[PDB]
RNA sequence: GAAACUGCGAAUGGCUCAUUAAAUCAGUUAUCGUUUAUUUGAUAGUUUACAUGGUAUAACUGUGGUAAUUCUAGA
């Protein structure tokens, strides 16, 4: 037969799901940052969690191992493209002091809301998955997408949009018709 | 007189005149392109 | 408009053609036939549209813009001969050949096989015996 | 099983010949030949995967029976022939020839030669032995059996062989300070002088190797060939001259050059 | 052998003996309807066949042979002025009677007769006797596709300089001579075809002359 | 170019884990202890000939048996 896909979980249950500050700090998150279900908090705990596990380890080896030179610097290079982590704070140590809103923060939801497109959150996310966002030429339909520094300053209305420069939506040009009728 | 031997005709006049106006007939050639 | 760009252009005399990625920008509109991509590379390359073959088109996410392969023969007898059968029946050069589906087929060779000899003799047994 | 194998699956296939892992569910198993089946590049790889002339197999074969490819000065038409180390492979058509050596990551490398080059191989003496009617007669690695060597060439020796005629035209013998190339092992596709040589009487043999940046290796005889006199090899080697290169040092150089 | 292949096989692929290709193969430009890139041109037609062939032919004489001409080709004037080594170099390359090269260099031999047509009537006889020469040689190495080339550029060149050489046909046959009597009988058949094409363009009182001087010849092959 | 003779393949592939506790298997050795279709390279002036037989038959023609089968009998 055919040789496997792999696959994996982006998401882990917390060790205490019950826990009274863990529900308010879940509750806080999710109505900053418009998310749909308590899954989309834990995904993200789960990539910080790997990261600054793989922190840690780095920082256990001795200094100047190339093994700790080498990730490290990759690690420290994809944290800084990706925005979570400053120019300043290149170092393994600010990489472990990194938080899950920093993350949020990168959001293409937060993104647009923040550069003025969306008077809400939410108002961010029904435009992108409505086909109204694009980043540079693309369109992206998913309010997850983390945005690089270099594609933070492109995002944009789609020129298909309606608001782009496109044609009217159906209901502007059915109540057009409807008006001259 | 075919469509062919128009463009020769152009450009044996052409030249002739880079006879006229003139190695350096050469050279100009190649300036053309 | 729709604008046309080959890339990644390799010139193969083994199989006497030239291959390519064909990217096709066609802003305002679905996509483009694959008939007049072929009249147009055929234009492009000074050849005939017969030996020209395109393929695996996929209009990337948000529309807009076209990627696939394209090929273009030296003359239009080699793309005859080295084409795939059903490319050519797709641009026409070909026609279909019609058979019965794999199970008759299957069946037919398995009857065949039952027999043995050219069968003449065994109809001619039967229809003596009865 | 009850008899010879006929089928390969990916998984199973040499790593070297980097092939998709989701493409299909079987990989080409090169025929019997001149290589042995884990040390040898089957032509269909070589066509489509790496020089992406064909793009399926089925054209593989459309190349192969109209006769463009060469294998030594040889026409071959079968699409598993095991072409391998030191082989030619010519296509007039395109005017290119191709000489099979691994690159540093141990993989075999595109390597355009000239005609010239192109007329000749190397081989490594595997063999020296006296045939029927005391015919002394010499087997490299690639199969090939010469007969009426000359005298003073040994086993472990780099005779090479021209390929029109088949015939030594000069040999290399295995001593130190000898430019030598590493074809199995972790150590493959390094270039190397050779320093010493361990001799373990009824075991296998290690030899010393020190690269052109003074770093040494050993390793298993069975895994060196001779190429030529240090900074006069006998074939063009490919780019890097099988110089092995730290990960930190790639990645400066990617950088740089990007 | 008489039963020829008059059935068809469904093959797709099926080999053709030299001798076989040569019996089907009929020296007739003029019949194939192709479109012809020449046809379609923005400076010469040299020029438009020259980075055709360079795209599609890539062996190694064609390739220095335009290394050589490439600057002095890419205006009609640059080719007319330099046209006596323009000639020399296509001569040059021919005389290799390289297969691999031989295509290109061929069609640009034509196509360069159709550019300066009456100015080639000055190259007009080394041309013929280079083609000979490569008819000449092909006969030992077994190619028909190497005869379709030659003497499609001989009716080609025939086609271009048909006033002239309708003119002068008796110096024209005369070159044609060892090809018309050539001991193999597909020489003699191919080469008649291509002067046939000529003498079709006479002029009623240029044929009788012609007549004449081949009747003449008549008092092998 | 049906049929048949001839050559090659059908011992690959696919499926399952019943038996199997130094057995299988993993790593590592050996064949100076042996067979090997095929591929590749070598290799055989020493054995009516303008070329020998049925010591022979298939397919095929024709005559048949059985309720029946990828049954086959005589000429
Ligand atoms: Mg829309
Ligand atoms: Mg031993
Ligand atoms: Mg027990
Ligand atoms: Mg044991
Ligand atoms: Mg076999
Ligand atoms: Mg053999
Ligand atoms: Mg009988």
């Amino acid at each position: 037969p055919r040789a496997p896909r792999t696959y994996s979980k982006t998401y882990s249950t917390p060790k205490r799901p019950y826990e009274s500050s863990r529900l308010d700090a879940e509750l806080k998150l999710a109505g900053e940052f418009g998310l749909k279900n308590k899954k989309e908090i834990y995904r993200i705990s789960f990539q910080l969690s790997k990261i600054r596990r793989a922190a840690r380890d780095l920082l256990t080896r001795d200094e100047k191992d190339p093994k700790r030179l080498f990730e490290g610097n990759a690690l420290i290079r994809r944290l800084v493209r990706v925005g979570v982590l400053s120019e300043d704070k290149k170092k393994l140590d600010y990489v472990l002091a990194l938080k899950v809103e920093d993350f949020l923060e990168r959001r293409l939801q937060t993104q647009v809301y923040k550069l003025g497109l969306a008077k809400s959150v939410h108002h961010a996310r029904v435009l992108i998955t409505q086909r109204h966002i694009a980043v540079g030429k693309q369109i992206v339909n998913i309010p997850s997408f983390m945005v690089r520094l270099d594609s933070e300053k492109h995002i944009d209305f789609a020129p298909t949009s309606p608001f782009g420069g496109a044609r009217p939506g159906r209901v502007a040009r059915r109540n057009a018709a409807r008006k001259a009728e | 007189e075919n469509p062919a031997d128009k463009r020769r005709r152009l450009a044996k006049q052409y030249l002739e005149n880079l006879k006229s106006e003139a190695d350096i007939i050469a050279s100009r050639l190649k300036e053309d392109v | 408009a729709v604008t046309i760009r080959t890339r990644k252009v390799i010139s193969n005399p083994l199989l006497a053609r030239k291959q390519f990625v064909v990217d096709v920008l066609h802003p305002n509109r679905a996509n483009v036939s694959k008939d007049e991509l072929r009249e147009k590379l055929a234009e492009v390359y000074k050849a005939e549209k017969d030996a020209v073959s395109v393929f695996g088109f996929r209009t990337q996410f948000g529309g807009g813009k076209s990627v696939g392969f394209g090929l273009v023969y030296n003359s239009v007898a080699e793309a005859k001969k080295f084409e795939p059968t059903y490319r050519l029946v797709r641009y026409g050069l070909a026609e279909k050949v019609e058979k019965a589906s794999r199970q008759q087929r299957k069946q037919k060779k398995n009857r065949d096989k039952k027999i043995f000899g050219t069968g003449k003799r065994l109809a001619k047994k039967v229809a003596r015996r009865n | 099983a009850r008899g010879p194998k006929k089928h390969l699956k990916r998984l199973a296939a040499p790593h070297h010949w980097l092939l998709d892992k989701l493409s299909g569910c079987y990989a080409p198993r090169p025929s019997a030949g001149p290589h042995k089946l884990r040390e040898s590049l089957p032509l269909i790889v070589f066509l489509r995967n790496r020089l992406k002339y064909a793009l399926n197999g089925r054209e593989v074969k459309a190349i192969l029976m109209q006769r463009h490819v060469k294998v030594d000065g040889k026409v071959r038409t079968d699409t598993t022939y095991p072409a391998g180390f030191m082989d030619v492979i010519t296509l007039d058509a395109t005017n290119e020839n191709f000489r099979l050596v691994y690159d540093v990551k141990g993989r075999f490398a595109v390597h355009r030669i000239t005609d010239e080059e192109a007329s000749y191989k190397l081989g490594k003496v595997k063999k020296v032995q006296l045939g029927k009617k005391g015919v002394p007669y010499v087997v490299t690695h690639d199969g090939r059996t010469i007969r009426y060597p000359d005298p003073n060439i040994k086993v472990n020796d780099t005779v090479k062989i021209d390929l029109a005629s088949g015939k030594i035209t000069d040999f290399i013998k295995f001593d130190a300070g000898k430019l030598v190339y590493v074809t199995g092992g972790r150590n493959l596709g390094r270039i190397g002088t050779i320093v010493h040589k361990e001799r373990h009487d009824g075991g296998f043999d290690l030899v010393h190797i020190k690269d052109s940046l003074d770093n040494t290796f050993v390793t298993r005889l069975n895994n060196v060939f001779v190429i030529g006199e240090q900074g006069k090899p006998y074939i063009s080697l490919p780019k890097g001259k099988g110089i092995k290169l730290s990960i930190a040092e790639e990645r400066d150089r990617r950088r740089a050059q990007q | 052998a008489k039963q020829r292949q008059t059935t068809k096989s469904s093959k797709r692929y099926r080999y053709s003996s030299f001798k076989a290709r040569i019996d089907d193969l009929k020296i007739e430009p003029a019949r194939n309807l192709e479109k012809r890139v020449h046809d379609y041109v923005e400076s010469s037609h040299f020029l438009a066949s020259f980075d055709q062939w360079k795209e599609i032919n890539l062996s190694a004489k064609f390739t220095e042979f335009a290394a050589e001409i490439e600057h002095d080709v890419q205006t009609l004037p640059q080719i007319l002025y330099h046209d006596k080594k323009i000639f020399n170099s296509l001569v040059s390359f021919i005389n290799f009677h390289d297969e691999f090269s031989l295509q290109p260099l061929l069609d640009l031999l034509a196509q360069f007769c159709h550019d300066l047509g009456p100015d080639f009537l000055k190259f007009y006889e080394e041309a013929i006797k280079t083609l000979i020469n490569l008819l000449d040689a092909a006969i030992e190495f077994e190619s028909s596709n190497v005869f379709e080339w030659g003497f499609n550029c001989l009716a080609y060149i025939f086609k271009y300089l048909s006033k002239f050489l309708v003119k002068k046909l008796v110096l024209t046959c005369d070159l044609l001579i060892p090809l018309l009597s050539h001991s193999k009988e597909y020489l003699s058949r191919f080469s008649a075809e291509a002067l046939s094409f000529l003498v079709r363009k006479c002029p009623v009182s240029n044929l009788r002359e012609f007549v004449r001087s081949v009747f003449e010849k008549l008092e092998t092959n």
